[PDB]
């Protein structure tokens, strides 16, 4: 809600709070999402200030506190800021922002990532460009240059990041990504490259420097009906582990299909429904094998802006003999949400 | 190394008295890298010679070691 | 170009008829109607220069300014000291790509009392930044499998910002495969107020090239070479109404690979040189009477890589040069002058400086006489590489020059003759097996230019001749021609744009490269023709068309190496 | 911003965004700052309320959450909250607060810290009164009760705390502080003293019980300039680490100059320069040793109130050869704020 708007500058807090559990056969371990209560409460603020006609400024930063944590040493576990940068929107030539922003991939793979409470599995977090990474500086243009409408494009540099893990570490990277929305059509490709750091190549799976996404999709969203997909492809960029060996890295190569359908009713209804999968190339002692293989059949009853439930069950098609000690089960959630 | 630096000198030996030519860059080039390598060669010479050293006295090391444990036994 | 605005002559803006050294300038307009792909095609039609290269684009291709070493012109990137010279100590054109240029100003005559060490030829200051907004979609397909594509915008953020992008691609044949360049550069320029302005800037590009290298089995080919170079520049600029303040900083790195594809860019058989420059530059100028007194520092550092330039190590030169300037035109009189002092971390300090008088005896035609004397500093390789020597001294140029320049009857013509005395030549003595500071040389030469309009015709015709001799052999510096003829006509009919650039390059006298020892040979002088014709299909779509030496002359400018002939040029732009 | 001014109450919630990046030569151990990604972002809240014409309440907190981490094990790392505290201001005798709020000596050692990102190094955290520590009963009087304007002092007493760490752990403490302001120029001067704790003298650095910490600051501000120069001197005070040994403990003798120039335009344009050296002597088999010897250059472009941009270039000149492993590198910083 926009809570400040003086001065010629506009502050809009945001935040919401979801009770929410998992279900699934067993004590969850196997399960494709998990099983239990996974109430978590978001919280973030959005700033503008148009400092001339032609020139803003703003602002964004969120953070997500979950709720299932006890009280205990563990009440942090799973408490983050997933968002927070700031950036100049110019009137016409276009924005230039820096911070902790989505990837441009992002982008491209924001059509499938419309379910209630999974989708976007493909789109990991501190992962290259594909999810909201920090150390990011993005310029955007809308309709290039107001010349044609429609197609904006974006481009991000991606500063090195040495962390500890290779899982949330990176290196200089670059980006690019298209989209052409017309009439209601929507059309874009996004592609980004990256060097992968001592401590990736230093991992027992996962071989080369070149970590390589990209992606294209594709939607049509009209008449309460949102239809979409992306194909995405990437090399070394994709995080992987092994149960069985207990050991990670990353994935030589990776080939992910998105679809998605969901249609939406004037009484606040919205059933869903979503293909996945993602199968996994070059694998070092597994060669191929797929990392996940499932349907979606969901919902969400919309009270109002502010009030929603819904319901998403995962049909797991992937096999218990999977080779990488991967959840083989179904998995199902039901949220409730209130949000300002 | 030193052959191919040697080969290297007498491939622009040509220029030695040609001061005017591109060759004759690369010659006193090929010139440094023969002394060099010339030196290198004379310290993996004297490293080598050493290491004979050791490992001869190893050799007769063991010869004196292994009586003594006939002996002892 | 007659009464316009330059900034080579004392760093500032000037009209360069105020300019009392012969001077031109060739705009982005000009070059696109010369359709040129090449800056040393641009420079090959200037007077007094005199352009060799092995064959094609990219070719290994040395420039003589009225006669003189390759080493003895100051080549400037918006004004400072090219760095792809740096290594060598010399200038060599045809690898830096044409697209970057937008302006020359090309001043022959002594600079050193204004730009330092290794201004002898004169001072060509190629200013990549101009003024016309929008932005030009553009391609061209030539002979020699050339090919070229280049995006440009530059715009306004508000009143006092400008960015400006390109973007280019280009490739040539023309050696089996010729040179690839990939060129891309950013700029923005603010004005913080009427006055006080700033800039930041960086481009880079990689040039990929390929040559014919001295085989021999079992050792490697190094017949590739691949530069990856970028350029940072950052300034602030005071234009006041009486003062003007120029702070100027630059950081260029350069990386130089020379390999046998087969072995590899970066196997132990390739050769590395790596080398970074920085620059910083103070200028300060005041209008005193009917002139001005400017005063700066420049100051430079360079650095190298093991290895680079033929060296073992790399170095660390620095050097910097406090120079002054001043300028006073009093009644129908003009003079200016400027001394300086390079202090170089090589071999300490050494002065220079010239000055030039300029007497209007009939409105419209004066008498210009000017003296100067220019250093030139030994390089990397006579200074450091085993033939090498540290204590060397600079190589000293004293010039002198005298012109008469008038406008008669809607013609403007200079007759100018110059005397270039260079001394203590850096030589290399084959009994000694060292670099000694022996050489001397004699230029002696005439400019004769003429510009004038006829109704549509625009001629501008000038004929050169120079006698570069060895001050101490008396035998003339071989590779040179005795004389050249340099004739445009430019015509525009029906919106046809019209251009026929004309030139004869005399004798040159070259080695012969077959037999040894290598003898000397004559060169024939022969002439070379071009037709460039340019149409605009839309007030956007403009296509144009070039035949370049179109007679398919059998010219050569190093003995043995072929040069390409006849050679065509297609191309269209989309300007909006 | 003001969110809830009703009913004699008022809050208002300030909060702001940094997208800020570090560089250096080399990975940055040896850098004066560090090296990478700073981005942070802070939030807190102030509220006043007159309860009595007289007497008014008010209470003021501060966090800040740093962006730089991931999402991983450390994405807690570096969180923390800066202020909270409370406290009353009487009409004219003054006011007096208690909480987590910066020692008297800070008062003194605020003219230099005026910096963008780096300044106020002498001014550590937890440290005994120069930098924000828990635990703090502070006596304000303003312009001595009213009787003589622009003289101002201030009483601070810190309750003793026991910490895991020598540093982050303190002693019963006492201190003072007094500012006179007039006609822009201004002078300060402020005093500590506090009893070190066992873990603290059992530290291999450092000798003596009374921790002992005091500065002297002056000043002139106007017309779009600001000048500083505080000199500080303190026993068994200061933190010290040696990376050669490990091994770190307090300083038994130390003196800090720090010299400050800022000058700022009309078109939101703000250069500084600034000046910083701290000599530590009767170090522990190290004699006198130079900590920190820096000048700093750098700007600042104030778009507005709620928007800017900075830079700041750190020429460190300690030498490689400190005893203390110390950084012996330049360093380089770039920023950008959003803030309400």
């Amino acid at each position: 809600a926009e809570i400040y708007n003086k001065d010629g500058n506009k502050v809009d807090l945001y935040g919401k709070a979801v009770g929410l559990h998992y279900f699934s056969k067993g004590n969850g371990e196997n399960s494709y999402g998990g099983n239990g209560d996974m109430t978590y409460a978001r919280l973030g603020f959005k700033g503008e200030t148009q400092i001339n006609s032609d020139l803003t400024g703003y602002g964004q930063w969120e953070y997500n506190f979950q709720g299932n944590n006890s009280e205990g040493a563990d009440a942090q576990t799973g408490n983050k800021t997933r968002l927070a940068f700031a950036g100049l929107k110019y009137a016409d030539v276009g924005s230039f922002d820096y911070g902790r922003n989505y990837g441009v991939v992002y982008d491209a793979l924001g059509y499938t990532d419309m379910l209630p409470e999974f989708g976007g599995d493909t789109a990991y977090s501190d992962d290259f460009f594909v999810g909201r990474v920090g150390g990011v500086a993005t310029y955007r243009n809308s309709n290039f240059f107001g010349l044609v409408d429609g197609l904006n494009f974006a481009v991000q540099y991606l500063g090195k990041n040495e962390r500890d893990t290779a899982r949330r570490s990176n290196g200089d990277g670059v980006g690019g990504s298209i989209s052409y929305e017309y009439e209601g059509f929507g059309i874009v490709g996004a592609y980004g490259a990256a060097d992968r750091t001592n401590l990736q190549e230093a991992q027992p799976l996962g071989n080369g420097k070149k970590a390589e996404q990209w992606a294209t999709g594709l939607k049509y969203d009209a008449n309460n009906i949102y239809l979409a997909a992306n194909y995405g492809e990437t090399r070394n960029a994709t995080p992987i582990t092994n149960k069985f060996t207990n050991t990670s890295g990353f994935a030589n190569k990776t080939q992910d299909v998105l679809l998605v359908a969901q249609y939406q009713f004037d009484f606040g209804l919205r059933p869903s429904i979503a293909y996945t999968k993602s199968k996994a190339k070059d694998v070092e002692g597994i060669g191929d094998v797929d990392l996940v293989n499932y349907f979606e059949v969901g919902a969400t009853y919309y009270f109002n802006k502010n009030m929603s439930t819904y319901v998403d069950y995962i049909i797991n098609q992937i096999d218990s003999d999977n080779k990488l000690g991967v959840g083989s089960d179904d998995t199902v959630a039901v949220g409730i949400v209130y949000q300002f | 190394t030193l052959a191919d630096a040697i080969a290297e000198i007498k491939q622009f030996n040509r220029f030695a008295h040609d001061p005017m030519a591109g060759g004759h860059r690369m010659w006193q080039m090929a010139g440094l890298k023969a002394q060099r390598a010339q030196t290198d060669v004379n310290n993996k010479q004297a490293a080598f010679d050493a290491a004979a050293k050791e490992k001869s006295d190893a050799d007769a090391a063991l010869s004196a070691a292994q009586e003594r444990r006939k002996q002892k036994e | 170009s007659p009464d316009t605005l330059v900034v080579t002559a004392n760093r500032f803006e000037q009209p360069r008829s105020t300019v009392l050294a012969p001077t031109t300038v060739v705009t982005r307009q000009d070059i696109d109607r010369w359709q040129s792909t090449s800056v040393n095609d641009v420079l090959r039609r200037l007077p007094g220069v005199d352009i060799t290269q092995n064959g094609g684009s990219g070719q290994l291709s040395s420039i003589f300014i009225r006669g003189t070493n390759a080493s003895h012109v100051l080549v400037l990137i918006d004004g400072v000291r090219l760095n792809l010279a740096g290594v060598s100590g010399s200038a060599d054109l045809s690898q830096f790509p044409i697209a970057l240029v937008q302006r020359v100003e090309y001043i022959r005559g002594p600079r050193s009392a204004v730009y330092g060490s290794d201004a002898i030829g004169g001072v060509v200051n190629i200013i990549t930044t101009r003024d016309e907004p929008g932005t030009e979609i553009s391609a061209g397909w030539g002979s020699n499998s050339y090919q070229n594509y280049d995006v440009s915008t530059q715009q306004q953020l508000g009143d006092k910002t400008r960015v400006t992008l390109l973007g280019d691609y280009a490739h040539t044949h023309g050696d089996n495969d010729g040179f690839l360049s990939k060129t891309l550069y950013g700029a923005l320029e603010h004005n913080f107020t009427d006055a006080w302005s700033g800039f930041v800037r960086g481009y880079g590009y990689d040039n990929r090239t390929n040559y014919d290298a001295y085989y021999s089995p079992g050792s490697p080919l190094l017949d590739t070479r691949k530069l990856y170079s970028q350029s940072w520049d950052a300034g602030l600029r005071y234009n006041g109404e009486l003062i003007k303040s120029q702070l100027i900083t630059s950081y260029s790195h350069s990386k130089d690979y020379n390999y046998d594809p087969h072995y590899g860019r970066y196997d132990s058989s390739a050769t590395l040189d790596e080398m970074k420059q920085y620059t910083v530059q103070w200028a300060n100028n005041v209008i005193v009477g009917h002139g001005s007194i400017g005063a700066g520092v420049d100051w430079q550092k360079q650095t190298t890589t093991p290895g680079t330039g033929y060296v073992e190590d790399g170095y660390d030169q620095r050097n910097t040069g406090i120079y002054l300037t001043g300028l006073q035109q009093v009644g129908d009189f003009t003079f200016e002058g400027a001394a300086r002092s390079d202090d170089n971390s090589q071999f300490g300090r050494h002065g220079t400086w010239q000055t030039s008088a300029g007497w209007e005896f009939i409105e419209g035609y004066r008498f210009i006489a000017s003296y100067g004397t220019s250093y030139k500093a030994p390089n990397l390789g006579q200074l450091y590489g085993f033939y090498g020597n540290p204590n060397l001294d600079p190589e000293k140029s004293k010039q002198w020059e005298g012109a008469f320049e008038g406008l008669t009857a809607g013609v403007n013509w200079r007759i100018s003759g110059y005397r270039n005395d260079v001394s203590d030549l850096i030589d290399y003595d084959d009994h000694t097996l060292k670099y000694y500071n022996e050489g001397k040389a004699r230029i002696k030469g005439v400019e004769a230019t003429a510009n004038f309009d006829t109704g549509p015709l625009t001629h501008t015709v000038s004929y050169d001749y120079v006698d570069a001799r060895n001050a101490i052999t008396d035998t003339p510096l071989l590779r040179r021609a005795k004389q050249q003829v340099k004739y445009q006509l430019d015509w525009q009919l029906y919106d046809f744009d019209w251009g026929i650039t004309y030139q004869y390059l005399g004798t040159r006298y070259d080695k012969d490269y077959s037999s040894y020892p290598y003898q000397t040979v004559k060169m024939g002088g022969v002439s070379l023709w071009d037709l460039a014709v340019a149409y605009p299909v839309t007030s956007h779509l403009t296509v144009r068309g070039k035949i370049a030496n179109l007679f398919d002359k059998d010219y050569e400018t190093v003995y043995g190496y072929q040069t390409a002939g006849r050679e065509y040029t297609l191309s269209g732009s989309y300007t909006f």
